[PDB]
């Protein structure tokens, strides 16, 4: 809208922002992030995992 | 002359200024509950109208002979007052105090057949004025000193009050903080007859929609039925038997 600024996903995060200098429409997105596995054979066998 | 006509489904205006996409979003906030009271003034040639936490205000007419309006406690010169007078090319926003006219009225375009004097007024601002068949609504509240309007022009069909939806868009805002209790409308001025609707707002819950593009479609009353009460529950808008 031209005096809405401000983004809101589902419920309370922000997903949007608009460019304070040029009218821009920019989304936002966590940086990415997740587990670490190791997969092994038993230390009887080898030592690469 | 007074009356009293059915207050419908308007009354909505944006809340804040966060965008949202295909969202239900609930809101607990001022609004003007849906079906109540608003008094009809209409044909006054010539009253008091107090100011509450929130007011209504809607008109059609193309006098032009209703603009401005006044705020304060006392309307004296002992108290400040809050005078906002929207006429052609901008807008006057004023705190002084002055004893005022007889009557305060625009002298048609003598600003000082309303204030008589004035006072310390170090404040003084000056904008575009709102002024730019057709029905003009607009919403004055007063939170934590803010001064917020919301408004919106839409085209009326005839001139009595229409039915339908349309949300208000806020304009302006301004924060200055002082003690408003009462407040008056302005006519500028021989006989005649004006029209006009007051209204009164209320803490209450809704629960707007909002489309694709982030427009306000449609809003449910809360605690005004108890298949309102089950549609704020559920939060949607369409409910299966059970
Ligand atoms: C308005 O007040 C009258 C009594 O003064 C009442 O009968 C009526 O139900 C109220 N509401 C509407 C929409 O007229
Ligand atoms: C504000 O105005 C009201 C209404 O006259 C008055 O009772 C009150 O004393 C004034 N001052 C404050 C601080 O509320
Ligand atoms: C309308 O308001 C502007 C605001 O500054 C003022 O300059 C102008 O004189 C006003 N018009 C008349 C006719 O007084
Ligand atoms: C003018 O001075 C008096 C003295 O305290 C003050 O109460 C009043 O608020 C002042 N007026 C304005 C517009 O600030
Ligand atoms: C929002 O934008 C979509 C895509 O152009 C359009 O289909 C829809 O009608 C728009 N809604 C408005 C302007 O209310």
């Amino acid at each position: 809208l031209p005096f809405q600024q401000f983004g809101r996903d589902i419920v309370d995060t922000t997903d949007a922002v608009r460019d304070p200098q040029t009218l821009e429409i920019l989304d936002i997105t966590p940086c990415s992030f997740g587990g670490v596995s190791v997969i092994t054979p038993g230390t009887n066998t080898s030592n690469q995992v | 002359t007074q009356s009293y006509t059915n207050s419908f489904t308007r009354g909505v205006y944006y809340p804040d200024k966060v965008f949202r996409s295909s969202v239900l979003h609930l809101t607990q906030d001022l609004f003007l509950p849906f079906f109540s009271n608003v008094t009809w003034f209409h044909a006054i040639s010539g009253p008091v109208l107090p100011f509450n936490d929130g007011v209504y205000f809607a008109s059609t007419e193309k006098s032009n002979i209703i603009r401005g309006w006044i705020f304060g406690t006392t309307l004296d010169s002992k108290t400040q007052s809050l005078l906002i007078v929207n006429n052609a090319t901008n807008v006057f926003i004023k705190v002084c105090e002055f004893q005022f006219c007889n009557d305060p009225f625009l002298d048609v375009e003598s600003e000082s057949g309303v204030y008589s004097s004035a006072n310390n007024c170090t404040f003084e601002y000056v904008s575009q004025p709102f002024l730019m068949k057709n029905l003009r609504e607009f919403v004055f509240k007063n939170i934590d000193g803010y001064f917020k309007i919301y408004s919106k022009h839409t085209p009326i069909i005839g001139r009595d009050f229409p039915q339908g939806f349309s949300a208000l868009e806020p304009l302006v805002d301004l924060p200055i903080g002082i003690n408003i209790t009462r407040f008056q409308t302005l006519l500028a001025l021989t006989a005649g007859a004006a029209d006009y609707y007051v209204g009164y707002l209320q803490p209450r819950t809704f629960l707007l929609k909002y489309n694709e593009n982030g427009t306000i479609t449609d809003a449910v009353d809360c605690a005004l039925d108890p298949l309102s009460e089950t549609k704020c529950t559920l939060k949607s808008f369409t409910v299966e038997k059970g």
